[PDB]
């Protein structure tokens, strides 16, 4: 049919999105990331929401992706963590669904994911050199 | 054709108008420093060229600020001191009339009252000599604060005396310094500077006169929020200081009642020989030529052919219809009449001499319900200072008469550090920029 | 080193009149010029660079004129402060040096 | 409130070593070149050099390549001027100076300091 | 004329600067953006210049300019937000005067670049796929 | 002072340690933060 | 499970007496004692 | 030689526990020569 | 993020399958009260 462009959903409102559409809203949820015994509360929950956004930006740092939303890397997809097709996981499902069935593979490609970094940091030193 | 794109600056030099908490650095005393970064021995002052900018030291936040640390501050110093609840009793009070001069008779007045002891179950019949101002006739008398709030002591071995102290601002803020000599506080400023912070300014707490502070570099500075105003205060700023002297020579003896257990207050036994008023001296040369220059300067301002009155108080409080101040521990009301009264038409070794009286009981800032009591200094004291500025109010300004009066005004210590902080502001860095460019990612 | 002589060495003239001094350059200077003014016991003070821009703070009536060798200072007003020595000084390549100097004085 | 400030005037024998101070105030130290430059009684002027304050570097005039060196402490905001060797041409004053150094090259010399009497003679 | 290389301004010294030489000293300006009651309000604003300094970063990251002082994108430049051309722009104003022409011509120019970032993005993705 | 007062009397009032607090020693653990 | 890495080859200067642990274990304790006493009754009475 | 009990300062009683531990802070950033050139 | 059950006829526990997420919550005023509830806000279709 015709269209007259695209839309704007909100904070989270491609959370029912499928996988594939709620990827087209990645800055949406970045952006919004960061932002006398009261004054203390609000800083702890300042600063533990600063500490939690730079922990993600370190890891993704680490992981070779910094400043990037959605970035490639060398690490192959083991099948033991899933199974499923790419017809059934970006087109039919949604990025909570997704969450639930890996969170029990996550740490293991982080550091899988920091160990390929550093291995490709150590041969771009080497080629450079030539 | 132009096939220009977007491009994004970082570390871009622009920078907004902004409010933020500034801190204080400097190199017992009630302006605690130990709470305070050294100051670095090399501050580094960066001449901005060709930026103008605009200076406003009459919504200057940097004041505001300066004002809260500042009671914060006096506030935090009397909370680990003696309150003086028990004080609150009737006085049984005599006059003071051994060797006492014609200008102290009725000033000093021997009371003696009951005081608890370290004991709950003991009494203890003591003295003390207390001032006309701090005691009110209920032969029997009680302290002034007593129907208002009790009264904290303040520690004895906490100094008054005014420490400098310089404010900096976060990362991310620059302070902008004025350097232009001649200005008025308002207005652009052409030669500008970004400081880390500013020069040491010394927290002088008076009325009427500012001591202790900056001096114009040119000449004598005329400075108003709206000087067609009469409601609004004019700030003068002197390029040479006046100095003033001035003393208690009562040989004041302190003596230590136990009203508690691990709690003592410090009554004034018995003066020391001859009992005279406490009172300042200024140099009348220095004064008058001083008096002529703000004349001058204030004939800029009102017409050159208009008549100069400097007159007294109109009236209300002792803390402004006098030169309130702190000397030494001791606060000093003065009363300034041997200033501020001549006329000027357009066209030796003696000297001034403010008679002045010694309060205990002090209500510093303008609060009710928050009252110090200022316990006795053992001996003589003498100080100097230098007058270098006038807080001035003018006196209606109706058509009717050319003449225009003066008379002197503070009591807002706002004021005080608006005069030291005229020169500065706070601004928050716009890093952050977007132009365009023939360049394409 | 490049040597600059300066016309006239010794001149009088009267307050009002014009005055023309001209500073010859042996090698080539596209604008790299200065106009200088010395009074007896104190340092200099900048007229004109770039051999064609006031100096802020300079009256009016001062004005520079060439390039590349041929410079010239006009002062269409003399006034009784205009009356020192007068320099030019190249800075096109190293060394630099200054004008031999020429001193107005009044008639 | 440009001010360039020297040590006072020094009188030495020949074959010694004299030391120029110049500090500044008023502006940024480390934002514009320091000329030195000197002027014999009833001469014109001669410029002996200039230096960075920030890098450092120097440019000396050939002939005193070898004599006269320039260093600068950016701590305190001065530029040091060592003439060693001196003799009795080397009489005269000496000027620091600061550049309006438009364009990171030699455009003015707009400021310049009160100078300072150096007597050389048996 | 001849020169002995370049000079050092200061934190601001190249405020009054034109945009082109003002932007010679970027890295001068970025150095200096990140450094028992009066305890809290020194940690409130260490937080808060924590706080714009990660909020400067994310705009950059989310905008793909991440660890560059200048960074060309792909956005362009719509004629109505200034209409002068590069001759009055870089070698005769300063970036406060471009500052207070542009303000009020900031937002839309964010939203067009995260949205342009999550496109190159996306077609990244797509390319790395063949 | 057969009449006799408490020995902190003439420095300060004493505070009473509440009945419930223990003072039997716990170990507790001395721990650096991040970056240290 | 407390982790303790045993660093090889490595040799770290030591001393006891300089120890600011000492110092912050000794304000902390201070400290912990003086806000178990705030909350508790102050016998100012008994001083009769 | 006559050695005495001693104390009163509770400083020590903590040192005795303390002295095989300190803190250090770790420095990341480091700069090496290398012949890779960007 | 705080997600509000937009849910009518919502007993207070299990899915709620219309949902929203609010930058925060609507006023609440704290009532002091017990055995009514006083003030509060009302069901919108019937009692619950
Ligand atoms: C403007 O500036 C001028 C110059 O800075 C100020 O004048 C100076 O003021 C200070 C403080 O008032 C004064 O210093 C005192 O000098 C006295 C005489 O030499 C000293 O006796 C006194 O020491 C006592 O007080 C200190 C705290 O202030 C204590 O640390 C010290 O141990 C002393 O305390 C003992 O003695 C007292 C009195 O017997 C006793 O009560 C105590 O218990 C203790 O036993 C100070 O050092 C300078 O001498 C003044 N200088 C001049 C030239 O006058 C002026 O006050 C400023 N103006 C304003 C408005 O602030
Ligand atoms: C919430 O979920 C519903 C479905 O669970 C989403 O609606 C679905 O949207 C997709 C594309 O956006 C539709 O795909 C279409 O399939 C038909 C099949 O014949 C095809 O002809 C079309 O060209 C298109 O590919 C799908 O039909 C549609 N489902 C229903 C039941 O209508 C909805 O988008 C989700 N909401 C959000 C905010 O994502
Ligand atoms: C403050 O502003 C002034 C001008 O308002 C700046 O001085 C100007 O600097 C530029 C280059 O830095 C000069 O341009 C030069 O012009 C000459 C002759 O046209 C040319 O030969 C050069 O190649 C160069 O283009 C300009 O003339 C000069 N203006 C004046 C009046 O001297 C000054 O640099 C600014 N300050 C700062 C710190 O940026
Ligand atoms: C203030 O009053 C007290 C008490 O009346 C005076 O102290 C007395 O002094 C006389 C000598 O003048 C002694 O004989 C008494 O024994 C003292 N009594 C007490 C209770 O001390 C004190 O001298 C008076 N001081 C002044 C300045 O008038
Ligand atoms: C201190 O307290 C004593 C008593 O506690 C006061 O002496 C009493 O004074 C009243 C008059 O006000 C008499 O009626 C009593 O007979 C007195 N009793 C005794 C034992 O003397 C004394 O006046 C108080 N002192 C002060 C300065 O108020
Ligand atoms: C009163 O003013 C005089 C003159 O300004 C002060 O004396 C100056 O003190 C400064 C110290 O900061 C010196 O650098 C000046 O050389 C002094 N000038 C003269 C003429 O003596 C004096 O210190 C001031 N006194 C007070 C108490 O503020
Ligand atoms: C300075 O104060 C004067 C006096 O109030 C201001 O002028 C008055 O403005 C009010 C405003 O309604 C008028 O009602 C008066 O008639 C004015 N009086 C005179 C004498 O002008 C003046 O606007 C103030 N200046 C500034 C810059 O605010
Ligand atoms: C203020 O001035 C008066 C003079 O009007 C001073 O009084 C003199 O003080 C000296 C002290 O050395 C005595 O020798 C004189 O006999 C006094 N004369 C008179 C007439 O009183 C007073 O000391 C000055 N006080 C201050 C603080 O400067
Ligand atoms: C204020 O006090 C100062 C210092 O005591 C006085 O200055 C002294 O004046 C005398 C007489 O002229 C000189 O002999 C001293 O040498 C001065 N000392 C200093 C340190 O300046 C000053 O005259 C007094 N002023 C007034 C108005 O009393
Ligand atoms: C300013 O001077 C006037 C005039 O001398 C003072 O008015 C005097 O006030 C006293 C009260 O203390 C009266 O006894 C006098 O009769 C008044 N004088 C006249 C001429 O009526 C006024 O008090 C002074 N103001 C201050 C603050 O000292
Ligand atoms: C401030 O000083 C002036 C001058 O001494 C006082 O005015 C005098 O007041 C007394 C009243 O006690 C009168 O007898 C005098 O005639 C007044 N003299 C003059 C010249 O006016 C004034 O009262 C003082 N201020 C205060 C608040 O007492
Ligand atoms: C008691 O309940 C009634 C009905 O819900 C409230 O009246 C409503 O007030 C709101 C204001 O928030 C209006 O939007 C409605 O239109 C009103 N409805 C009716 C039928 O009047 C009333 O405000 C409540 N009172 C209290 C004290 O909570
Ligand atoms: C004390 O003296 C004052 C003034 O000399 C007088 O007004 C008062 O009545 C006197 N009080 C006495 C003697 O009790
Ligand atoms: C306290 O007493 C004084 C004088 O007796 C009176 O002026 C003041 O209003 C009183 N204050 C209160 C709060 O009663
Ligand atoms: C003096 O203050 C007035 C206040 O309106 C201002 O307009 C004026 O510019 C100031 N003076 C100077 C020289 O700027
Ligand atoms: C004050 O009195 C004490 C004690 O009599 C004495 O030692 C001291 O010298 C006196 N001071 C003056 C200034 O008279
Ligand atoms: C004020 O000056 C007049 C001079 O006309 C004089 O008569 C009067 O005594 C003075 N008053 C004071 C308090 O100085
Ligand atoms: C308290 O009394 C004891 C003995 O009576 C004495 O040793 C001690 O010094 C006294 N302390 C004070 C502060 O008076
Ligand atoms: C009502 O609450 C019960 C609690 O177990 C829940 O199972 C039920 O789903 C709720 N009602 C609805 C309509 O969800």
């Amino acid at each position: 049919a015709v269209g007259i462009g695209a839309v704007f959903l909100g904070f989270l409102g491609a959370a029912g999105s499928t996988m594939g559409a709620a990827s087209m809203t990645l800055t949406v949820q970045a952006r919004n990331l960061l932002s006398t015994v009261w004054g203390i509360k609000q800083l702890q929950a300042r600063v533990l929401a600063v500490e939690r956004y730079l922990r993600d930006q370190q890891l993704l740092g680490i992981w070779g992706c910094s400043g990037k939303l959605i970035c490639c890397t060398n690490v192959p997809w083991n099948s033991s963590w899933s199974n499923r097709n790419l017809s059934e996981i970006w087109d039919n499902m949604t990025w909570l669904q997704w969450d639930k069935e890996i969170s029990n593979y996550t740490q293991i490609i982080y550091g899988l994911l920091e160990e390929s970094q550093n291995q490709q940091e150590k041969n771009e030193q080497d080629l450079l050199a030539l | 054709a132009e096939n220009l794109w977007v491009t994004v600056y970082y570390g871009v030099p622009v920078w907004k108008d902004a409010e933020t908490t500034l801190f204080c650095a400097s190199d017992h005393n009630v302006w605690a420093t130990h709470a305070c970064v050294p100051t670095d021995p090399n501050p580094q002052e960066i001449h901005l060229e060709n930026v103008t900018e605009e200076f406003n030291m009459w919504k200057n936040n940097m004041v505001e600020q300066m004002h809260t640390d500042i009671i914060s501050l006096w506030d935090q110093s009397l909370k680990p001191c003696v309150k003086l609840t028990p004080l609150c009793v009737t006085l049984q009070c005599t006059n003071v009339t051994n060797n006492i001069t014609d200008d102290m008779r009725g000033e000093l007045k021997n009371c003696s009252f009951n005081m608890t002891t370290e004991l709950r179950d003991k009494k203890q019949k003591v003295y003390s000599l207390f001032y006309r101002l701090d005691v009110v006739q209920i032969k029997e008398y009680r302290l002034i604060n007593c129907n208002t709030s009790a009264c904290t002591q303040a520690c004895p071995k906490v100094s008054f005396e005014p420490i400098p102290i310089h404010y900096c601002a976060p990362a991310g803020f620059a302070i902008l310094k004025c350097k232009d000599k001649k200005f008025n506080g308002t207005g652009p400023c052409p030669s500008v500077s970004t400081v880390q912070c500013t020069h040491g300014i010394k927290p002088v707490v008076s009325t009427q006169l500012l001591l202790n502070g900056s001096l114009a570099e040119e000449e004598v500075m005329i400075r108003s929020e709206n000087i067609t105003n009469n409601a609004k205060n004019i700030l003068v700023q002197f390029n040479t200081p006046v100095q003033i002297n001035c003393t208690r020579p009562n040989n004041n003896t302190r003596k230590s009642i136990r009203i508690g257990p691990g709690q003592a207050f410090y009554a004034t036994g018995d003066i020391i020989g001859d009992i005279r008023q406490a009172h300042c001296n200024v140099s009348k040369a220095t004064w008058n030529e001083t008096l002529g220059k703000v004349v001058k300067q204030l004939r800029k301002h009102f017409g050159n052919n208009t008549i100069i009155r400097f007159a007294n108080s109109s009236g209300g409080d002792l803390e402004v219809t006098t030169h309130s101040f702190n000397c030494g521990g001791e606060f000093f009301y003065c009363n300034t009449s041997g200033l501020f009264n001549s006329t000027w038409i357009s066209n030796s070794n003696d000297s001034i001499t403010l008679p002045c009286r010694i309060k205990q009981i002090i209500n510093m800032w303008q609060r009710i319900g928050q009252c110090m009591y200022a316990p006795p200094i053992q001996g003589v004291i003498r100080c100097v200072s230098n007058i270098t500025g006038l807080i001035l109010t003018r006196d209606g300004g109706s058509t009717n008469s050319t003449t225009e009066t003066f008379r002197p005004g503070g009591g807002d210590m706002r004021d005080n550090w608006r005069s030291e902080l005229y020169k500065y502001k706070v601004v928050k860095i716009e890093p952050l920029g977007v132009a365009p460019t023939r360049c394409k990612r | 080193d490049i040597q600059l002589t300066q016309s006239p060495s010794f001149l009088s003239a009267s307050v009002g009149d014009k005055v023309t001094i001209t500073c010859r350059a042996s090698q080539g200077v596209r604008n790299e010029l200065a106009w200088y003014q010395q009074k007896p016991g104190k340092a200099p003070n900048l007229l004109i660079y770039y051999a064609s821009t006031l100096q802020s703070g300079v009256p009016s009536r001062f004005s520079a004129t060439g390039s590349g060798t041929h410079f010239t200072l006009t002062v269409s007003s003399l006034q009784p402060e205009d009356f020192a020595t007068y320099f030019c000084q190249h800075m096109s390549s190293y060394p630099l040096t200054f004008g031999g100097g020429t001193k107005v004085e009044i008639k | 409130q440009e001010v360039l400030v020297q040590s006072g005037a020094e009188v030495k024998k020949p074959g010694a070593s004299v030391k120029v101070s110049c500090r500044a105030f008023g502006y940024t130290f480390t934002g514009n070149a320091l000329h030195w430059v000197r002027q014999a009684p009833g001469q014109g002027l001669e410029w002996l050099g200039w230096i960075n304050p920030h890098s450092g570097d120097t440019t000396t005039s050939q002939k005193f390549q070898g004599r006269v060196y320039m260093t600068r402490d950016k701590s305190i905001n001065t530029a040091f001027l060592d003439v060693t060797r001196l003799t009795s041409d080397d009489t005269g004053i000496y000027y620091c100076a600061r550049d309006k150094y438009y364009g990171n090259e030699a455009v003015g010399m707009d400021v310049w300091g009160q100078g300072t009497s150096v007597t050389v003679s048996s």
